[PDB]
């Protein structure tokens, strides 16, 4: 988007700030749970090579 | 909805595709979805109806239908219900051909007809139907209920 | 303010008042069922709606009808806290009112006799408590709300990567209720498709072709039409200024006198007017135009009688030759502009080879039902069958509410059956989009989803329950012409009940539910969750849909979100979230009439609500209604922009609207991160209720809506004054009110102790009000487990400090003080069913032992006489729970036998073994056994004890209900009749006694039937005799290894814990009690960890000195004032009360359970600024820093810099050492191959996997791949030659075969390949 | 290998459906028609079917694979094959000449029948492969394997009794449809519809989906699983034990070493017999303690993660004694594995025989391995509250208590421990007794005064003689801890 956040999170912030930021939580969070499988078969696969 | 059809081992398979032989000739669509061949014991998948039950009658007899009555399959609650409704029904005055309802022993969740009634002994020999047929069995005036 | 709450007050913080109202939380389960199981007068959904459209059924051209009105409901069989303790199904019995109607041969519409109303008994059916629960076999087990694609007209997109070379895909989905799917397509040949039920491609004209549309009709009712004409032997055209846009101009087009356009050039805004000015309807064009361009309708010679041309067929000059000389005024073609009315449709009805009705018809079923044969009549049937019916299909209510939507239409409602003019519409408008114009569709938007609850559920589960019997009903109707009785014998009890069950029994749905916290409990209530019957897969997801949308603004919580496969997929709704009239989310929002932001608030659907200007929730307000911000933020069109303040529609309202209740219950998520925020509240579900509840002192505010509606903590309905509190029950007077028909009020509640849940816990509810107060109409009289005067305790209030200790604390660890463990804080029962069963023969039953042999030298003295084990019991080791005693043995009748009868002085023969015991390894305490016997054969001396004693309670309590009940009414008619002052007077004498011996049957046909119900309800299923489990606890203490965690996402395990004395001393000489690290802070991020615990220090601190007051037993004026002005001032806030009045008694008790910490309340999107902390750090006493430098308790010196010490309010969690520690040597195996078992009930196996034996090779180890995988695993052989060879001292290997490996070898034999070990 | 029933037809599946065909491949078929008799589309046939007249009669089912290699031979192919091709020529001609010479450089190694492909007798496993999974424990519920082995019996005899009893090829080809419907279900379960549809069985469990069910038969066979003397366990920290040690709990140990402990009480004269020692092991004894204080010396342990990749999985270590449930451990050897401690399961493996136990101690522990396999750099390298630590003392301090007073080398760390004087001050010069192995040959050169600053100095006498020393102090260690 056009425009960014402008405070801290040491201070007190505002409602509609943490939707953005839950929007790539998700993301992350299902970014470090699917690499378990990925890297389980690239792992298995290099080996299953050599 | 499913109904167990009872059939007899060695040719308990056989009925199994005898419905679907028989199924062929009586024709039309619906009722008969997915046979499971389990297998004395062949459950079959049917909703309720007069059609297929003429035509286990067209092809007995070894074996009909299993449930809670050979009409209609298949419920679950058979005689110790009755046995609690019979409570506020409620003697102890048996003679012989009247129907004498047990529920204790292996011959619990039946009904019988006393044959002969001893009062010395203090026993009611008790007729329970099993197998299409009848057995005699003595049942205390307790272990049993008049109807 | 009100009553119960005048003990602990918290303070009540926050930037906005307290005035809203708070939905009765647990409502969209309750609400929901109770329209679901109501007597509705009209047609609304439930039950009437089910049963309307359902049942006006006849025979099968009987004319035997059935019509229907209204049904009648039943008592329940038995209550909620007894068959719990029971074991049985939650069900009532049904009867119906059935008036049968039979027409004359040959006569319309009459009636002769219709016998009886007769009924039946509609079989068994489940209910919801008061709690908002179901149960299932003694057992609570809760059905969660769901949410999938919804049914209506959408659209979709799929670009680019789909094909994967470089193209754009367009597809439809017709989503009904109920019948088969409908997916209309495109392909890379601009073309038309159908896929019905997901099946293979066939055209979308065999469709049109199918219904009422031939070649001629398929193209008569699309759009327009290309007038050609023949007139005065040359061609010309009926042309409009509409058609020519986004051209090129081919040849020299003239008409009216004037030359407009020429060759070559293409059109523009300047050419079109000229067309529109000067009058352009009629003009001539010439030959080579039509030499390319696409005939529309049939035309036949009228001379010779030949085809002049099929329809959508390519033109030829020897044709044009012949066609135009037969003698055609009126010629039409196609028009095909590929930018704007595509070729879709035109091209499709030339690839396909039929034009008829009948192929097209012909094919449907035969690609519908493969490999069976076509009649004429099977098609004419199954296509008004299949779609033209009101009984196969119906596409009901909120479907054609969206479908209608879509469409542009004026009419919202229509015909029941699929009509003629709506899905040539609905194909129209799926080229529209594919040809270019307008945006795509998504079903991100919550507007393209619906809500379905338990009872919409039900619902679903009713109808096919309803069908599956009218098979049955039309077929016997048909076939039965006598009238001996119908709606008696005709109907079953069988297949409404059982259909029923195999959804609430054998579902996804319909599961154990998670019982370990009033928090946990609640929520399960309140969650979605998309994966189920009718929805998603394993499939399809993956990316997207999982991710949050614009339109979810305040309905569904983005942080109560369960991690594992399906993370994201399963969400929680909002504190604040409500269903529509529609059936869908909504989000209140303040009606904002120009510049007047009002008090009375409407709602509006995701849809709906677009168009207005949707705030934020921060924001300022004026005094007489208009607004203070100049530029206030705001939402509509699903992004954050600014706007005027009078423009705005609506305004937000509250601030804890986003979040849902576990989320709000997280002090300073508006400082910690939103990365820490979701796993706190997914394990926030899952903590263990401790024997003493602490509380939380830095609260938020929610705890008092949560504990009450919960149906947990013990709810007072009524308002009076407390009689007899007892632990037991407590009973209270009403005195304000009284009841309807007499006998004055009084209220009782029967306490729930020492209790089981699902999660292997205890439940233990606890007075709170004292010997002889007060109650009003909702005040909590009796805390729950884990719950604190109308608080959530949960877990408890602990000294935390930051720091290292020579790394206790390594890797986001632990320490402990031992004056945690000391204070008997953290103490909890893990509580586990022990069950057994002996019976099920055919020739004698199981004995109750009466004896138990025989083995050792000690286990006679430990048990009882009768067979159970004693009333409370300390099980250690491997000992017997209940029974043994078996009648197996057939050996012979000899003298041996007569010799045999008094070694074993006991039964017939000599026979005994077992039963169930006691596993090894665990060991408990008995508390109370309950026995569950078959009725038709007898009990034991126990279960006659118990029951014995619940006959005494149960004639006690009514007598004692008798004692006051006579009394209150008796002495009340004795009083008066002081106050005022014979045949007649022996007249009223005989009338008043005979209505005192009317009230003596009153309680004996009570008790009677009452008395009925103990003894009956002992027959759970058919072949189960006895049914008697051990109830056996085990009270688990603080020990190394137990889950330990900060509410805002510290994670950690407890290391080892030091003493007392090695921990430190603050400046008082106080130790901390609870140590983490300091570490894991900034690496993932809390804020709030810092806040709560320097406000935990702050309102405790505030605390301390408020008891002081009262531990120099000072007290009178000064505490109030201290209080007052405490709660006058933290930093400027509204909601502001100090303790105005309070005039003794009210002061009095409030600081008798207000000492040694005055809770905050912090809001949550109000999370406190520092301003507030550091206020009450100053009435408190306390650095601003939050940082004193502290002398050790060990060594004694200071620290070089300032430790921050805190409060964290640690918690606990249910995953404990046991559950996760596991370690078997050797024994048993599993039964497919010679390997162990899998885990978590016979032998402690713990599998490698492929990652730890690639591993396990690398490591350059042959023999400890060897040693784990053939010579101890696979062989149990190879075991016991080793146990042969390990114990002396011997060594060397000898393998020979692996044994699993011939399940290789096995499993290919039998599949028809040949292996044989060979040379 | 208990059954034989003979069917009156045949099936099999591996050879009848699967993606590289075999029957497909010996008759020159495709799968399809295989599939739908016992490349273009269904409609399209159907219309070709339409236009080429009749032709057509009718095929047949099964017997039409099985009697097709009754004239189907193997070493034969190479004299007919490519008359065909000679017919259009060439090429092929020297392809049989090739692949003569491929034959005739055997014969050790050959291609079997084509007769193999198709099962008059259908094979079944053994009885104690497929046991009933009980539902409450004696019931006995219809297992997951006999449903289906049920109809290879039940499939038989309908036709051998109607055959028999006279019955129709309406009754009899339906019957060899169903004769392959299931026996196509048996060895096979995928690429079609069949058998119950989720009651007790998800799926529907073949030979196929039992060696593969997810990817391969590694579960049962190689992977062996479970193992005899195994263990699972959770989490501490441990700061006094040492890197080369293994703080084991009280309970877990006992149970695990059993057979050694009993082969002491035994042989030696402690218990009497194998066996009064039993009833001493039932109850737990405080002597049995200090007999298994001796073995945990000479006997190892090896431990995992739940998930483990690298060779700084399996990392075994010497256990020592600890009267504590929860297992403590290293603090280094950690961040080899990669777990911050907040729930991560530590596995048990087991150090038995003498053989065994060689490979433990001398391939793969902590007391062995350190540096880095895969890079040039230290694995063994800290993380949190070490690093920290040792610059929190290592620093550039602002003033402290102090200014400068000089110290000789013993004396330094004190009186910066002792009073006054902090640990950290920044400046403070030392006689610091360095050696540096020059031209090849011990510990040369001599003694020198550096600046640096002062828990820096209190450190560099522990110094066993060889580094840089205050050279490298200065600065930082940032990266340089580990360098």
């Amino acid at each position: 988007i056009e425009t960014p956040i402008t405070a801290n999170f040491r201070e007190g912030l505002n409602v509609l700030q943490y939707f953005i930021s839950t929007h790539g939580a998700r993301k992350g969070l299902a970014d470090t749970a699917l690499k378990t499988a990925n890297s389980g078969y690239l792992t298995r696969r290099l080996v299953d090579v050599a | 909805r499913w109904y167990v059809v009872q059939a007899f081992s060695g040719f308990e398979g056989r009925v199994a595709t005898s419905l679907r032989e028989h199924i062929k000739l009586h024709n039309m669509e619906d009722l008969f979805g997915e046979v499971m061949v389990p297998t004395g014991y062949v459950l079959v998948q049917m909703v309720m109806n007069d059609a297929s039950w003429h035509l286990v009658r067209s092809v007995p007899r070894v074996m009909g239908f299993i449930g809670g009555t050979s009409d209609r399959p298949a419920p679950i609650s058979d005689k110790e219900v009755d046995a609690i409704m019979n409570r506020l029904q409620q003697k102890t005055l048996f003679e012989p051909g009247e129907m004498v309802r047990v529920n204790d022993g292996p011959f619990a969740d039946f009904n019988g007809v006393v044959e002969e009634v001893d009062y010395e002994k203090s026993r009611l020999k008790v007729s329970v139907s099993i197998f299409g047929r009848a057995t005699p069995v003595e049942l205390d005036f307790s272990q049993v209920e008049k109807a | 303010y009100s009553y119960t709450e005048k003990k602990r007050i918290r303070k009540d913080f926050g930037k906005r008042p307290q005035v809203l109202d708070v939905p009765y939380l647990l409502s969209i389960q309750l609400d929901s069922f109770q329209k679901f199981i109501e007597q509705d007068p009209e047609g609304q959904y439930g039950l009437e709606a089910a049963f309307r459209s359902v049942f006006p059924i006849q025979s099968y051209s009987g004319n035997s009808e059935l019509q229907y009105v209204s049904y009648r409901l039943g008592e329940p069989v038995f209550d909620v806290q007894e068959c719990q303790i029971r074991g049985v199904t939650y069900s009532a019995p049904l009867r119906v009112k059935l008036r049968l109607v039979i027409y004359e041969r040959e006569a319309p519409e009459g009636t002769v006799k219709d016998i009886k109303e007769q009924e039946v008994y509609m079989g068994e059916i489940p209910l919801m408590t008061d709690n908002g629960t179901f149960v299932i076999n003694g057992t609570e087990r809760v059905i969660v709300s769901q949410l999938h694609r919804s049914p209506g007209v959408f659209f979709d997109s799929d670009k680019g990567k789909t094909h994967s070379s470089g193209k754009v895909l367009y597809n439809a989905r017709i989503i009904p209720y109920r019948g088969s799917w409908l997916d209309f397509e495109f392909d890379p040949k601009d073309n038309l498709f159908v896929r019905i039920d997901r099946r293979r491609k066939l055209p979308a004209t065999i469709i049109l072709r199918a219904l009422n549309y031939t070649t001629e009709q398929i193209l008569d009712l699309f759009f327009e039409k290309v007038i050609f004409e023949i007139r005065d032997n040359k061609l010309q055209m009926e042309l409009v200024p509409e058609r020519l846009r986004g051209e090129t101009a081919s040849f020299d087009i003239e008409a009216n006198g004037k030359v407009y356009v020429e060759k070559g050039r293409r059109i523009t805004a300047r050419h079109i007017r000229q067309l529109e000015k000067d009058d352009v309807k009629l003009i001539e064009v010439p030959v080579e135009y039509i030499a390319g361009k696409v005939v529309a309708k049939d035309y036949i010679d009228e001379s010779t009688g030949e085809l002049i041309c099929a329809a959508n067929m390519e033109l030829s000059l020897d044709l044009l030759a012949k066609l135009s000389q037969s003698g055609h005024k009126r010629i039409e073609t196609l028009f095909t502009n590929d930018l704007d009315h595509g070729p879709y449709i035109s091209e499709t009805l030339r690839v396909d080879p039929t034009n008829d009705r009948l192929s097209a018809l012909v094919e449907i079923y035969r690609m519908m039902r493969p490999g069976e044969p076509p009649t004429r009549e099977a098609a004419e049937s199954l296509f008004e069958n299949l779609f033209f019916s009101e009984d196969r299909y119906d596409l009901s209510a909120v479907g054609r509410m969206k479908f209608n939507r879509s469409l542009l239409r004026e009419e919202i409602e229509g015909s029941g059956i699929l009509s003629k003019d709506d899905i040539i519409d609905v194909m129209k408008k799926l080229i529209d989009i594919r040809n270019g114009k307008g945006e795509v569709d998504d079903i991100d938007h919550l507007g393209n989803r619906r809500i379905r609850s338990v009872g919409e559920m039900a619902e679903n589960q009713f109808r096919v329950g309803l069908v599956r019997v009218e098979r049955a009903v039309k077929e016997r109707l048909s076939l039965g012409d006598l009238d001996t009785l119908m709606p008696q014998d005709m109907i079953n009890a069988k297949p409404i009940s059982a259909a029923v069950k195999e959804f609430f029994g054998s579902s996804q749905l319909s599961q154990f539910m998670d019982q370990n916290n009033p928090l946990s409990e609640i929520t399960h209530k309140r969650r979605i969750s998309a994966l189920g019957p009718g929805g998603l897969t394993r499939e399809r997801a993956g990316f997207e849909v999982r991710d949050v949308h614009p339109t979810h603004y305040g309905r569904v919580c983005p942080i109560e979100t369960p991690e594992g496969p399906n993370i994201g997929l399963i969400n929680s709704l909002s504190v604040y979230a409500q269903t529509n009239e529609y059936g869908f989310l909504e989000t209140p929002y303040r009606k904002v009439t120009d510049g007047v932001v009002t008090d009375e608030i409407h709602y509006l659907s995701a849809i709906e609500e677009g168009n207005y200007v949707i705030a934020q929730a921060n924001s300022n307000l004026d005094e007489e209604g208009h607004f203070v911000e100049d530029l206030v933020t705001c939402r509509s069109k699903g992004e954050s922009s600014l706007f005027s303040r009078d423009q705005v529609d609506y305004m937000d309202v509250s601030t804890q609207q986003v979040v849902s209740v576990g989320a709000s219950l997280i002090p300073f998520l508006e400082h910690d991160d939103a990365n820490r925020a979701l796993m706190g509240a997914n394990m926030q579900r899952q903590a263990v209720p401790t024997l003493r509840a602490d509380k939380p002192l830095v609260g938020t505010g929610m705890e008092r809506a949560v504990a009450v509606d919960s149906g947990v903590t013990a709810v007072a309905k009524r308002g009076g004054v407390v009689q007899y509190v007892d632990a037991s029950r407590i009973v209270i007077k009403v005195n304000e009110d009284e009841m309807y028909p007499g006998e004055a009020g009084i209220d009782i509640y029967n306490l729930t102790k020492y209790t089981r849940s699902n999660q292997n816990t205890c439940i233990n509810q606890m007075p709170c009000v004292s010997l002889g107060e007060p109650v009003e109409r909702g005040d909590v009289l009796a805390d729950g487990p884990s719950t604190d005067l109308g608080e959530l305790a949960l877990g408890q209030n602990m000294r935390v400090a930051f720091m290292p200790w020579n790394g206790y604390n390594f890797e986001d660890s632990i320490l402990v003080s031992e004056r945690v463990v000391q204070e008997d804080r953290f103490t909890t029962i893990h509580i586990q069913e022990l069950a057994c069963v002996s019976r099920d023969t055919k020739l004698g039953p199981e004995e109750i032992t009466a004896d138990i042999p025989n083995v050792g030298e000690a286990a006679l003295s430990k048990l009882d006489e009768s067979g159970i084990v004693y009333i409370g019991a300390e099980v250690t080791g491997g000992d017997i729970l209940v029974g043994k005693v078996t009648p197996k043995g057939e050996t012979q009748l000899t003298p041996e036998e007569k010799l045999l009868r008094a070694i074993f002085g006991e039964k017939a023969s000599d026979v005994k073994d077992s039963s169930l015991r006691v596993p090894n390894g665990v060991s408990g305490t008995v508390i109370d056994v309950q026995v569950f016997t078959r009725d038709g054969v007898e009990k034991d001396k126990r279960a006659l004890e118990i029951e014995e004693m619940q006959l005494k309670q149960a004639k006690k309590d009514l007598s004692e209900e008798l004692q006051i009940l006579e009394a209150g009414l008796f002495s009340r008619i004795r009083a008066v009749l002081v106050a005022g002052g014979d045949e007649e007077k022996q007249n009223q004498l005989e009338q008043l006694a005979e209505q005192y011996d009317e009230l003596k049957h009153e309680f004996e046909k009570k008790l009677e039937a009452k008395r009925r119900k103990i003894t009956q309800g002992d027959d759970l299923a058919p072949g189960v005799l006895k049914i008697v489990k051990v109830y056996l606890a085990v009270k688990r203490r603080i020990q190394p290894g137990d889950k330990m965690a900060g509410r805002h996402g510290n994670k950690g395990v407890i290391s080892k814990i030091n003493p007392i004395e090695d921990m430190p001393y603050d400046e008082n000489g106080t130790p901390v009690d609870i140590v983490l690290n300091p570490l894991g802070v900034p690496s993932r991020m809390n804020i709030g960890q810092i806040l709560e615990t320097h406000l935990g220090m702050a309102a405790k601190g505030i605390g301390d000195k408020i008891n002081a007051m009262l531990k120099q037993q000072q007290e009178v004026a000064k505490l109030r004032e201290f209080i007052q002005r405490a709660y006058d001032l933290g930093a400027d806030v509204r909601q502001k009360v100090d303790l105005s009045t309070f005039s003794d008694e009210e002061v009095m008790r409030l600081a008798e359970n207000l000492r040694k910490g005055m809770p905050i309340a912090t809001p949550v999107f109000d999370g406190a600024k520092e301003a507030e902390i550091k206020e009450l750090l100053k009435l408190g006493d306390l650095p601003t820093s939050g940082q004193i430098r502290l002398y050790d308790g060990r060594t004694g010196e200071q620290f070089e810099r300032p430790v921050t010490v805190g409060y964290m309010y640690m918690l606990k969690l249910n995953h404990l050492v046991d559950d996760k520690m596991h370690a078997r040597s050797t024994g048993s195996y599993s039964l497919v191959t010679q390997q162990p078992l899998g885990g978590k009930a016979q032998f402690g196996g713990q599998r490698f996997g492929e990652m730890e034996v690639w591993a396990l090779e690398a490591y350059g180890a042959a023999y400890t791949l060897q040693e784990m995988l053939t010579v101890k695993s696979d062989d149990v052989n190879g075991r016991t030659k080793m146990y042969k060879n390990i114990v002396d001292g011997n060594h060397q290997m000898e393998p020979g075969m692996p044994e699993s490996f011939n399940v290789l070898l096995k499993e290919i034999r039998s599949l028809g390949i040949n292996i044989e070990l060979e040379d | 290998m208990g059954h034989i029933e003979l069917a009156s037809p045949t099936a099999h599946i591996w050879f009848l459906k699967s993606l590289p065909s075999r029957i497909g491949l010996l008759l020159d078929m495709p799968l399809r028609d295989i599939e739908r008799v016992l490349i273009l589309t269904e409609e399209q046939y159907l219309d070709a079917l339409e236009e080429f007249g009749d032709e057509f009669d009718a095929k047949m089912g099964a017997e039409a694979i099985q009697a097709l290699l009754k004239s189907m031979d193997l070493e034969q192919e190479c004299e007919q094959l490519r008359e065909e091709l000679n017919e259009t020529n060439s090429e092929t001609k020297r392809k049989k000449l090739t692949k003569r010479i491929k034959l005739l450089e055997a014969f050790v190694q050959s291609g079997n029948k084509p007769e193999w492909m198709i099962l008059t007798v259908l094979p079944v496993l053994p009885p104690d492969l497929r046991p009933l999974v009980p539902l409450d424990g004696g019931r006995f519920a219809t297992s997951d394997l006999n449903d289906l082995y049920r109809r290879v019996i039940n499939r038989n005899n309908r036709l051998k009794r109607l055959l028999d009893l006279a019955a129709p090829d309406i009754i009899v080809r339906n019957e060899k449809r169903m004769l392959q419907e299931a026996v196509d279900a048996l060895l096979d379960n995928g690429r079609r519809g069949r058998a119950i549809t989720g009651s007790n069985k998800r799926p529907l469990k073949s030979l196929a989906d039992m060696i593969k069910g997810k990817q391969g038969r590694f579960r049962q066979n190689l992977l062996g699983k479970r193992v005899d003397y195994s263990g699972r366990s959770v989490i501490t920290v441990g700061p006094y034990l040492r890197l080369h040690q293994c703080g084991l709990p009280k309970k877990m140990a006992l149970e695990l070493f059993k057979p050694f402990i009993y082969g002491k009480l035994e042989l030696r004269g402690l218990a009497t017999t194998i066996k009064a020692a039993k009833k001493m092991v039932e109850r737990e004894e405080a002597v049995v303690w200090d007999i298994l204080d001796e073995v945990i010396r000479e006997h190892p342990v090896l431990l995992n993660r739940a998930p483990t990749l690298h060779r700084l999985g399996i990392q075994a270590f010497e256990p020592v004694l600890i009267e504590g449930k929860a297992i403590q451990l290293h603090p280094l050897v950690c961040a080899a594995y990669n777990a911050d401690f907040d729930g991560d399961q530590m596995a048990v493996h087991v150090p038995l025989t003498l053989e065994a136990q060689l490979e433990a101690r001398a391939l793969m522990m902590s007391t062995n391995n350190i540096l880095s396999p895969a890079n040039g750099e230290p694995i063994i390298v800290p993380s949190q509250d070490v690093v920290l630590g040792l610059y929190y003392m290592t620093r550039d301090c602002v003033n402290a208590k102090g200014e400068g007073m000089v110290l000789t080398g013993p004396k330094e760390a004190e009186r910066l421990y002792r009073s006054g004087l902090a640990s950290l001050h920044a400046r403070v010069k030392v006689r610091i007794t360095e050696y540096e192995k020059d031209a090849n040959g011990e510990l040369v050169a001599k003694t020198s005064l550096k600046d640096t600053t002062v828990g820096r100095a209190i450190l560099w006498m522990i110094v066993p003689k060889g580094l840089p020393y205050s050279i490298v102090n200065q600065a930082l260690g940032k990266k340089a801890i580990s360098k």
